[PDB]
């Protein structure tokens, strides 16, 4: 959190590429990283492999790069994890009468609706975009806030 | 809100709420949904590594039709984008296929062997034969699907 | 090889439980390597260009991480190092002139080398409802060793600042004290190739 | 004959790998082992039931 | 008939395998860089009412503000994902659908929309078209990677069988910094931490900790309601305290400066690279895309470059000539098989040539019907040897 | 202690498209260790430095 895509590139992706690389039937792997402080490597392994023996296989390598990453990465942990992109469904949820606005319904969602669907077996992800979850937010007021020292 | 940020010498306080706004979750204006022109929130399913595709969307729409029940007021849903609706599609037309190619050999065969019993001992092979080779697919570790079909 | 690594992966849970505080906070480690080293390659200045440690460094810099790349590498080691330092070399004479210790460096680095800071311009609550969106970051983050030197130990009346570099230096890497290398009775770095477990 | 050289042709690439080779084998697989069937059928069940 | 069959053979493009009418399509839109999330939702809109009064589509849902393709939120950019009717109620297919919007978006200058049909096979991509990644290995910048790049999808436009090539890497975001008077800094007494945090908990978001209610577990977070016009302002209300009490504003010892980088930066294979995407144009092959592509990057590219596949391109290419070998062993088991049960050298040589008037007859038809030279075909080819064979072991 | 006679760990920094490790470390002239305990000093609670 705080880094460029620049920096998080060259010394939090590259440790963990050079690291997975020379994985066990891995073809390519893709690395995005971002100015919201995020990196996204995706390994990409031949087809017709074991998925869960290639992400153990990952897991195991990341535990040696670990020691090269920055202090800031390991404070808050690196995690991997098998996944597919292959989203099959997408389910719309609105006001019909205009009474629960747009921000209302996304408030149902979130309490009631996103975690009965990430219940349902192979559900991988089931997100709204936008918010995780969401949070208790105070918002300082800087007039009040200097008016009251 | 009632956070106590600065003790007075009235033994009154100053409290958060005083110099912040404290507001539960909801967060948006940094995503918006719309469907068919309106307010949305879009819930996308993904679906996990490994897992039937075409099961678990029967399970997605369950579940949602049981939410359906708690939803007040004209709070209702859409599953517009669904991508099981063509696996269900493709798979009716492959039947269909099998089923209108099996017709059409019996047909050019009753025309060839000119009598029933003629063509009815042939058409025994139909059954043992694709019948017989799923006994093989099992042992083998095969599976029915698009390409076997 | 690998329902070995995993059955011994699931055993290391279960005694994290007993390590000392101190372990816990570094993490216990485990993987699948092997007892073998493919190669050991020697690199060395033919005449006197670079010293028997501007070469450890160009290796460092460049070498060492050329060769983790090439594939079923398990390592690629210079004989001396773990990780790679800027090094600050307190000169306790001068600390003793200035009136500094050592517990006042360690906070002046560890304060004056801080982390980043992101926020958005246009962010509907703090904002006007403007075309355009802008990120602002504030870096507050060394990059170049003369900065490390420009840490402000202490704040002088006269506006002038004793900084970091008005009582040690500052250095990059290397310090041999370590090992030595040596290739037919020549001063040389040695990297062993190791071969990747499988 | 028949059932030999489908055989011949679809056995040989239901050892390939990849893509293609995990795409064919369905293929190769499924005829193989039904025109095999079809022959034994023809060699036995449909004389004897003429 | 013999040579006529390598004719053919040249005269058939190639695929992997057909890109179905699965009865979905998505877009991919993308306002200027620097736009704000309102300009998206704007323009969103007005595509959406277009989009959703053509032909074949029954309904339109959209996430503005989302990157289909970083699965992140970025305010620039949107994704729309399209239902078509019932195949049985549409008079067009997708192909055709995707293609007429195309057409019509290409010149919108206020964002640039892309429609694009599913993957075909579900993993294989996000969306369907071809995905390559242009890689440096020259050690050069994301700024000069930017401009050769834009050089080449530009000249990839340009040619008759691509439609829609573009490029993720969008290195002119505005991006304002924040540099810091450390000399001011301490002149004016404050904690670096004091100072961060002040920045974080108003510009930003700071986290504190965590409560529980309602069975759920939330964040709390801090965040600033001021309204601040422009951002010279915001320093100037915004405050910390100094170690001896004094109240420091942000306006003095931070200074605000306006560069412009990238806001994402990919890596692909260990080399910085560049992710370009596109599909072929309309009646153009798989095959014939990735040949033009190729082609064009070995005229917009230096030495200091190349092109990696991935998804639906990487097999195409990594599976190129692998029909041969197939095709070529069951022909010599064909033989041998022959040659053993009829005692005979000879015997099975004139039951061979009966597979060249089947793949004659298979080409023929395809390139008669436009059809291609996919994977799908060519197991086709495989199931004709034996069939044709047996139409000759019965007369030899 | 650790940041005269061993090494001290700060905190690190990005330089040249690498992650580097800052380290603290004495550079005196050690006659013995009997006299590098006289020049290293520490200032206790109550501003004295011992």
């Amino acid at each position: 959190t705080g880094a460029d895509a620049q920096t998080i590139a060259s010394t939090v992706a590259s440790p963990i590429e050079d690291a997975i690389n020379g994985a066990d039937n891995m073809i390519y792997m893709d690395s995005t990283s971002s100015s919201s402080g995020t990196m996204s490597l995706t390994v990409y392994f031949d087809i017709g492999t074991d998925p869960d023996q290639a992400t153990i296989d990952v897991n195991n390598r990341i535990s040696a790069a670990t020691a090269k990453m920055p202090d800031a990465v390991k404070k808050l942990g690196v995690t991997v994890r098998k996944t597919s992109s292959t989203t099959l469904a997408a389910i719309s949820m609105y006001s019909s009468d205009g009474s629960m606005s747009a921000v209302d319904v996304y408030n149902y969602i979130t309490l009631n609706v996103l975690d009965e669907l990430k219940r349902v077996p192979g559900v991988g992800d089931a997100n709204a975009i936008g918010n995780r979850n969401y949070s208790l937010r105070i918002w300082l007021k800087p007039d009040l806030l200097n008016k009251f020292g | 809100e009632n956070i106590i940020l600065r003790t007075n010498n009235d033994g009154s306080f100053l409290r958060l709420k005083d110099v912040a706004d404290v507001e539960i979750g909801s967060q948006q204006y940094s995503s918006q949904g719309r469907l068919n022109g309106n307010d949305a929130v879009p819930i996308m399913i993904n679906l996990q590594s490994g897992a039937n595709a075409l099961h678990t969307a029967e399970l997605v729409q369950a579940k949602m039709q049981e939410l359906s029940k708690n939803f007040p007021k004209g709070l209702t849903y859409k599953i517009p984008y669904d991508t099981t609706k063509f696996v269900i599609e493709s798979i009716k037309e492959v039947v269909k296929t099998f089923v209108e190619a099996l017709i059409l050999v019996i047909i050019v065969m009753y025309m060839f062997l000119k009598n029933f019993r003629a063509t009815l001992i042939p058409m025994i092979a139909v059954p043992v034969s694709l019948l017989g080779t799923f006994a093989g697919l099992y042992v083998l570790g095969f599976s029915i699907n698009l390409l076997t079909l | 090889p690998d329902q070995a690594t995993i059955d011994v992966n699931n055993r290391i849970s279960a005694a994290t439980a007993k390590m000392p505080d101190a372990v816990k906070k570094l993490g216990v480690t485990v993987r699948k390597t092997s007892s073998t080293t493919l190669a050991a390659i020697s690199m060395y200045s033919s005449d006197g260009s670079m010293s028997a440690v501007d070469v450890y460094n160009y290796i460092t810099l460049n070498v060492l991480d050329e060769l983790k790349r090439v594939p079923g590498v398990g390592d690629a080691n210079a004989i001396g190092n773990r990780n790679y330092s800027l090094r600050i070399w307190l000169k306790p004479d001068l600390l003793n002139k200035f009136g500094i210790t050592a517990t006042d460096v360690i906070s002046a680095v560890n304060d004056q080398n801080a982390q980043y800071a992101t926020g958005k311009i246009g962010e509907e609550p703090v904002t006007q409802k403007s075309p355009y969106v802008y990120s602002i970051t504030m870096q507050g983050r060394l990059q170049n060793p003369s900065e490390f030197e420009n840490i402000i130990l202490r704040t002088n009346n006269d506006g002038s600042f004793l900084r970091l570099k008005d009582v040690a230096d500052v250095e990059i890497g290397s310090q041999q004290y370590s090992s030595q290398g040596r290739l037919n009775g020549n001063d040389a770095v040695p990297i062993m190739i190791n071969l990747q477990s499988g | 004959s028949i059932v030999l050289v489908l055989c011949a042709v679809f056995v040989p690439v239901s050892f390939i790998s990849g893509f293609v080779g995990e795409i064919q084998r369905q293929f190769a697989l499924t005829l193989a082992i039904s025109v095999t069937i079809s022959g034994f059928v023809a060699l036995t069940l449909t004389p004897s039931l003429c | 008939m013999l040579g006529a069959i390598f004719y053919l053979y040249k005269a058939v493009p190639n695929s992997l395998v057909p890109e179905e009418d699965q009865g979905l399509m998505i877009s991919i839109i993308n306002l200027p860089s620097a736009s704000a999330l309102h300009r998206t939702i704007s323009e969103v809109d007005h595509i959406s009412q277009e989009v959703l009064k053509t032909n074949g589509v029954k309904d339109a849902m959209a996430m503005i503000g989302f990157d289909l393709f970083t699965s992140s939120l970025k305010e620039n950019a949107a994704a729309m994902f399209i239902g078509l009717q019932d195949w049985k109620d549409r008079n067009v297919s997708a192909d055709q659908i995707i293609a007429e919007l195309n057409k019509k978006f290409a010149f919108d200058r206020n964002a640039s929309s892309v429609f694009i049909g599913l993957p075909p096979i579900p993993g294989l991509s996000i969306t369907g078209g071809f995905e390559m990644y242009v890689q440096n290995k020259s050690g050069k910048s994301y700024d000069e990677i930017q401009k050769d790049v834009n050089k080449l999808v530009a000249a990839a436009n340009q040619r008759k069988e691509l439609s829609r090539v573009r490029t993720t890497l969008d290195t002119t975001f505005p991006q304002y910094k924040l540099i810091i008077d450390r000399d001011k800094l301490k002149h004016y007494n404050l904690n670096m931490q004091d100072v961060f945090n002040t920045m974080n908990a108003t510009i930003g978001t700071y986290y504190v900790n965590d409560f529980s209610m309602l069975g759920k577990n939330f964040q709390v977070n801090i965040r600033a309601k001021g309204d601040f016009r422009n951002t010279q302002d915001a320093l100037k209300n915004i405050f910390v305290r100094s170690n001896d009490g004094k109240m420091i504003p942000l306006d003095s010892f931070l200074t605000l400066q306006r560069s412009s980088g990238p806001d994402d930066v990919k890596r692909f294979n260990l080399f910085p690279a560049a992710q370009v995407q596109g599909q072929p144009a309309p009646g153009y092959t798989s095959g014939q895309a990735i040949e033009a592509i190729a082609q064009v990057a070995k005229e917009t590219l230096g030495d200091d470059y190349s092109i990696a596949w991935s998804g639906s391109a990487y097999q195409e290419v990594s599976s190129k000539g692998t029909a041969s070998y197939a095709f070529a062993l069951g022909m010599i088991f064909v033989f041998l098989i022959l040659a053993a049960q009829y005692e005979r050298w000879l015997i099975p040589l004139a039951v061979v040539t009966a597979v060249p008037f089947a793949v004659f007859g298979s080409f023929l038809l395809v390139y008669l019907r436009g059809f291609s030279n996919d994977i799908y075909f060519q197991t086709g080819l495989l199931l004709l040897i034996g069939l044709s064979a047996k139409n000759a072991i019965l007369i030899v």
